[PDB]
Order: structure tokens, then C-alpha cells, then sequence
């Protein structure tokens, strides 16, 4: 009838230290779970901010590609018609191809180096 | 709340030591966005650890949502480098087409007319910048 | 031993406690550390991305910027045309332009001997 | 070998209208641009509107704005130029043009 209560009695001297260990273990993990929605919330604002980002790169690109669309628009009546066309003449011309051969040659530069900084931040 | 914490994290709660109360305010890790609360029993214990893993539930959940939203971004980064290559590259094709136009236009329209002062002195300037280059 | 019965009301409720006791020892936090590393990695992944979006977004200004300059050049193909031939001596934007496109040439060697210096030093 | 010929001029009263023409040969016209140019016999030219190869990119003088209007039919090479609201400062001969060239005029005299 008494001797009963020194089982009880010594299980809770053997579940005393388990809610302890349990509690602050607890403490630990719910520690955790709080850091985690504060960094996943951190997370979620930056992801849509960048998402923003891009959208306003994904419009400017278009506005690029009107602007280039515009500008061949307005170059080929121009080239055609300019295609329907002298010791001055000859010299003048030499000059002026003397140009448009160097900026071939620039922008050939120009290609070959933005071609090799291409393999190189790979 | 303000004052109103202060005037309910005092004295202890439902039967806590006021020693060992006192203890968790001073080991509180963020009193900026927490207080103490009294857990009592394996129950609240319990109560506990499910909600962890409820929320735990939700968090991974987002995670893989904004995962999603990576990829697309990544793919997006991709497309746009590439769009870039051909835009420098288009533009770059229509700048030497635009100098063509524009010097067939300058031999036509001054044809017939003395080589002229300034013309050669662009002709020194073009002659230099091709030897600058050999 | 009348109503001495309270030791059921000391028998049941020591195995609630128990019982949940050995719920507690269950669980784990393996979930909730996938969570943790998930969270790590993601940030890493738009870092990269967010970085390399600046560095092509610098690359669409200028592009911008450059096919803006060169639609500008055109419409000054465009008012050669227009211009008559009496009124061709007036027409000095064509001057401005080559004179701008040397100094140019001038400009952009000096860039690409100076580009080139730096991918050698980015070599050793 | 770029050929104009324009007419439509005549002789007209303040704040009136004409329309005038000119028909364009030897050239492929839809690809060029054009203009309407005038010299009063004492003063020197003036470009008063432009147009683009194809009827976009036009503009006009301010003396003009308002009172021109500036077109062309690319099917038919003819250039077309609405005068209205006609002032005796617009008494010139009215040349159709590009860098290439010119046609004989249309005189347009506005009497006072």
C-alpha cells in the first residue's frame, strides 16, 4: 500500500530530469524555427525585389530592340537610294574608306576581346 | 505592447519559481520580439513541438516555391545575356552601315569640289590611327 | 481503502505522461535543419544571380545608350537627303560627325591597348 | 538621273488654299526622301517641309506649321503640298527636292 508510493515516488525522480532535458531542448528548436521564418522571410522579400529587377531589364530590352528595329527601318531607303549614286573625287574617297575600314577593324578588336572575356568568366 | 510587457512579465505566472522565472528573462535571446511564457507539463511540451513542425511544414513549402522562382530566374539571367550578345552585335552591324551611308553621302554631294582643307587633315588623323595600330 | 480509489487517479495519469514522454522522445528536428540549409543555399543561388544581374544591367545602359547615339547618326543621314543642293554648304552636322568619329577612333585604341594590358596582368 | 516636275501654283488671295504636285522620274522615288524648298526673288532658300520615304519622319518650318501639310503617293512618284491660311510672305517659287535635285518651280504669288 506505502511501499507502492517509493516506485512512483522514484519515477518521478526519473521523469523530473527527462521534462528538463525535454524543455530545454525545446527552448533550443523553437530558437531554431524563429530564425528560420525571419530568414525566410528576408529571403522571400529580396526574391521579389530581384524578380522586379529583371522585369525592368526585360523592358528595357524590348525598348532596345524597338530602337534597333526603328533604326534599320530608317537605314535601308537609305542605303538603297544612296545606292542609285575626279582627281578629288578619287583622293576624297580614299580618305572616307580609309575610315570605314578602321572602324571594321575597331570593332573587330572590340568583338574579339568581349569574345575572350567571354571565356574567361566562365 | 510597450510598458504593458513590463506590467505582465512580472511576477511569475502559473506557479514558476520566481527564481527560475527571473532566470529566463535575463537568458531571453531576443526580448526585442519575445517574452517568457510558462510551459507546465509534458503537454505544453508536446503542444510545442508540433507547432515546430506545423510551421516547419509551412516553411519548407515556400522554400520550394522560391525555388521555383530561381530557376525561372536563372533561366531569365540566361535569355537576357543571350539578348544582349545579339543586341551588341546588331548594333555594331547598323553603326558601320550608318558610316557607309553617311560617307556616300559626303562623296556625292561634294563631287566635282577641291580636296579641301579640312578633308586632309583627316586624312593625317585616319593615316596616323591606321600606323598607331601596325 | 474506502474511497482510496485516487491511486487510479494517480495510475492513469502517470502513463499520460509517459506516454507523451516517449512522444517527445520521437520526434526530431531533421526537418526543420533541411530548412535551415535550404534557406542557406537559395541565398547563395540569387547571389550569384542577382550579381550577374547588375553586371548586364550596366551592359543594357550602354546599349541603350549607344543605339540612342546611332539613331541619332542615321536621322542625320536622313537630313542630308532632304537638304537641296543650294542648301548643302549649311549642312555641317556631317563635318561634326567625322570629326566626333576620330576622336573617337582615337578614344577607343587607347581603351583596347589599355583592355589588353589588364588581361595580361589578369594572367600572371 | 533624278527628274521633278511640280505645279499647282498660281495666283491667290490672302487666306486662301492650293494644293501643288510634283511628279518625280529616273529615280526609284519610294525610297527617297523629299522636300518642298522656296526662294522669294530677293531672299535666299528655305526649306518649309520634309518627308521620309515613306510619308513618316516629317517636319515643317515654323513660318508653315500649321497652315502646310506635307504628303506623297509612293505608287504614283508624286509629291503633294496643302497650303492653306495663305499670307503675301508666302510669295515664292515652290521647288520639290532632295541632295540630287531639283525641279523648274511653281510660282506661287499671295497679292496684298
Amino acid at each position: 500500500l506505502e511501499n507502492l508510493i517509493n516506485k512512483w515516488s522514484l519515477e518521478l525522480e526519473d521523469q523530473e530530469k527527462h521534462f528538463l532535458q525535454q524543455a530545454t531542448q525545446v527552448n533550443a528548436w523553437d530558437r531554431t524555427l524563429m530564425q528560420n521564418g525571419e530568414r525566410i522571410t528576408t529571403l522571400h522579400r529580396e526574391m521579389e525585389k530581384v524578380k522586379l529587377d529583371q522585369k525592368r531589364l526585360d523592358q528595357e530590352l524590348d525598348f532596345i530592340l524597338s530602337q534597333q528595329k526603328e533604326l534599320e527601318d530608317l537605314l535601308t531607303p537609305l542605303e538603297e537610294s544612296v545606292k542609285e549614286q575626279q582627281h578629288a573625287d578619287e583622293e576624297r574617297e580614299k580618305t572616307y574608306k580609309l575610315a570605314e575600314n578602321i572602324d571594321a577593324q575597331l570593332k573587330r578588336m572590340a568583338q574579339d576581346l568581349k569574345e575572350v572575356i567571354e571565356h574567361l568568366n566562365t | 505592447s510597450p510598458v504593458q510587457i513590463k506590467q505582465l512579465i512580472q511576477n511569475p505566472l502559473s506557479g514558476v519559481d520566481p527564481i527560475i522565472w527571473e532566470q529566463a528573462k535575463v537568458d531571453n535571446p531576443d526580448p526585442e520580439r519575445l517574452i517568457p511564457v510558462p510551459m507546465i507539463g509534458f503537454k505544453e511540451l508536446l503542444r510545442r513541438l508540433e507547432v515546430q513542425d506545423q510551421m516547419t511544414k509551412q516553411h519548407q513549402s515556400r522554400l520550394d516555391i522560391i525555388s521555383e522562382d530561381i530557376g525561372e530566374l536563372q533561366k531569365n539571367q540566361t535569355t537576357t545575356m543571350a539578348k544582349i550578345g545579339q543586341y551588341k552585335r546588331k548594333l555594331m552591324e547598323l553603326s558601320h552601315r550608318v558610316l557607309q551611308v553617311l560617307i556616300k553621302q559626303e562623296i556625292q554631294r561634294k563631287s566635282g569640289f577641291a580636296i579641301q582643307a579640312e578633308e586632309e587633315q583627316l586624312r593625317v588623323q585616319l593615316d596616323t590611327i591606321q600606323s598607331e595600330l601596325n | 481503502q474506502l474511497l482510496c480509489q485516487d491511486v487510479e487517479n494517480f495510475q492513469k495519469f502517470v502513463k499520460e505522461q509517459k506516454q507523451v514522454q516517449e512522444e517527445i522522445s520521437r520526434m526530431s528536428s531533421k526537418a526543420m535543419l533541411k530548412v535551415q540549409e535550404d534557406i542557406k543555399a537559395l541565398k547563395q543561388l540569387l547571389s550569384v544571380a542577382s550579381s550577374g544581374l547588375q553586371r548586364n544591367a550596366l551592359a543594357i545602359d550602354k546599349l541603350k545608350i549607344e543605339t540612342a547615339e546611332e539613331l541619332k547618326n542615321a536621322e542625320i543621314a536622313l537630313r542630308t537627303q532632304k537638304t537641296p543642293p543650294g542648301l548643302q554648304h549649311e549642312n555641317t552636322a556631317p563635318a561634326d560627325y567625322f570629326h566626333t568619329l576620330v576622336q573617337q577612333f582615337e578614344v577607343q585604341l587607347q581603351q583596347y591597348r589599355q583592355q589588353i594590358e589588364e588581361l595580361e596582368n589578369h594572367l600572371a | 538621273q533624278v527628274q521633278l516636275q511640280e505645279s499647282g501654283g498660281g495666283l491667290v488671295q490672302p487666306g486662301g488654299s492650293l494644293r501643288l504636285s510634283c511628279a518625280a522620274s529616273g529615280f526609284t522615288f519610294s525610297n527617297y526622301a523629299m522636300s518642298w524648298v522656296r526662294q522669294a526673288p530677293g531672299k535666299g532658300l528655305e526649306v518649309v517641309s520634309d518627308i521620309g520615304s515613306g510619308g513618316d519622319r516629317i517636319t515643317y518650318a515654323d513660318s508653315v506649321k500649321g497652315r502646310f501639310t506635307i504628303s506623297r503617293d509612293n505608287a504614283k512618284n508624286t509629291l503633294y503640298l496643302q497650303m492653306n491660311s495663305l499670307k503675301p510672305e508666302d510669295t515664292a517659287v515652290y521647288y520639290c527636292a532632295n541632295q540630287y535635285g531639283r525641279g523648274p518651280g511653281t510660282q506661287v504669288t499671295v497679292s496684298s
